[PDB]
């Protein structure tokens, strides 16, 4: 067979791409883990893992800052950067 | 033949262990703001997670020296019977680290211990690192598309 | 339609490589990462949605090891390719018109 | 919600390739030459043409060169265009792209198509492909348990 790379088979989901702020509502949690359990209450045994990634970004990208102390804050956006080093399909079917 | 449908082999006895770091508040001397609702995120994963299958391990505000013996307990433990490990971390971060309770640790020292020459049994299985940490000082603008 | 979109939403980063690592070459043919991405677009590029695509990129640029080296310690040694997604959407290169 | 959403792909031309082709580099940076990138040149340019891109490519350009270059593209109208591809295949350092004579920060090129910057790519992919070592470690091979 084929060795593989060490470093090989890892995935970093990180709320936001480097450079920037991530955000939250008021009380509820970060914007990134509301939207990523979301989807994953829907669709988590049934997508490919980065397929739900990705509409956890098309999610996030949808929120805005409603309310800052910070009134340049207001109306701000994020969107999260999933990183693949994965080598197949990730699904997690009902075992 | 190379299969492009090919799937990672996930019918081993467990789903495997997903580890939470949950950190709210920090030592008074990192001058660090609070985390006011990761309570919320830490329980809608652990409830998500443990529907998938994982072992769902939650840890809140753990020190340095916790936070790593315990990552490093479970880098060393065999996954042999498991389908993929989980690790999530809710906190504040630095550059290429994430804050403890009481310090800030190397992104690198911990996904380090779950490479292939460390962590033999995840070898040619899926590692998956959340990580819920803001990583620099801008806010992205919104736009619109033209039309 | 109703929602505004981050300036940084939609982009997605492909690399040959994680951070911290060398990539590798053949020499003759080019860089492993390039040889396995253009053979990926020859034979998927006009069906297979283009992270799916990147993600046999890693397994194929992962089968590689160094086989010829001036450095004796780097024979056998290996690469795996990275990307980072911010796409909101599933991306294809079907045929045009 | 569609979970099987695409982007629209049947605009009038699939976008622009840009690729920016670097074999070597100004001697006082002491930067091996990259035998085999025009190789790598040459196969992108006929497999990005076979996908429908214009392919446009600049060979071993100075950092004001390269930078003129790409402005342009960026403030061109991507109105009629699917999505825009550039790739990068040179050495690099840190978050750094080396052009001929010396190197540039990936994000001022990066910047350029962001949303606020480029009004006809908004809604659509940009796509950046970098062949470049990214650190002095070479990755080890392992096995799975398995076997
Ligand atoms: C109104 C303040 S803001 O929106 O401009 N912004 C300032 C920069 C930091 C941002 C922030 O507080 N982010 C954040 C903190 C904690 C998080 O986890 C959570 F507490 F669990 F939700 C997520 C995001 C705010
Ligand atoms: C035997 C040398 S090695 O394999 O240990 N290794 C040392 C570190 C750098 C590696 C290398 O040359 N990588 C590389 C250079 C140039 C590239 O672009 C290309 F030339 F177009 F292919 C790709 C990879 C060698
Ligand atoms: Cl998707
Ligand atoms: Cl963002
Ligand atoms: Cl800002
Ligand atoms: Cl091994």
């Amino acid at each position: 067979v084929y060795t593989l790379p060490a470093g090989a088979d890892f995935l970093m989901c990180y709320s936001v791409a480097e450079g920037y702020y991530s955000h939250r509502e008021t009380v509820n949690g970060s914007w990134y883990i509301q939207d990523l359990c979301e989807m994953l209450g829907k669709y988590g045994s049934s997508l490919e893992f980065t397929e739900l990634l990705t509409l956890v970004n098309r999610k996030v990208s949808q929120r805005r800052v409603d309310f800052c102390k910070d009134p340049s804050a207001i109306g701000k956006k994020q969107v999260p950067c999933f990183a693949s080093m994965l080598t197949k399909k990730l699904h997690f079917f009902p075992k | 033949m190379f299969d492009p449908a090919e799937k990672y082999k996930m019918d081993h006895r467990r789903r495997g262990i997903a580890l939470i770091f949950n950190h709210e508040r920090f030592f008074w001397h990192l001058t660090l703001p609070e985390r006011r609702g990761t309570c919320a995120d830490r329980d809608n994963l652990t409830r998500r997670f443990s529907d998938l299958g994982f072992e769902v391990k939650c840890f809140n505000d753990l020190k340095a020296e916790e936070l790593l013996l315990k990552i490093h307990e479970v880098s060393t433990v065999s996954h042999a019977d498991a389908d993929c490990f989980v690790c999530v971390f809710l906190s504040h971060g630095e550059g290429n680290h994430i804050y403890a309770y009481d310090a800030k640790i190397e992104i690198q020292t911990l996904t380090g211990l779950f490479k292939g020459d460390k962590c033999h049994s995840l070898v040619g299985k899926p590692k998956i690192f959340i990580i819920q940490a803001c990583r620099g000082n801008q806010h992205d603008v919104p736009v619109i598309p033209l039309d």
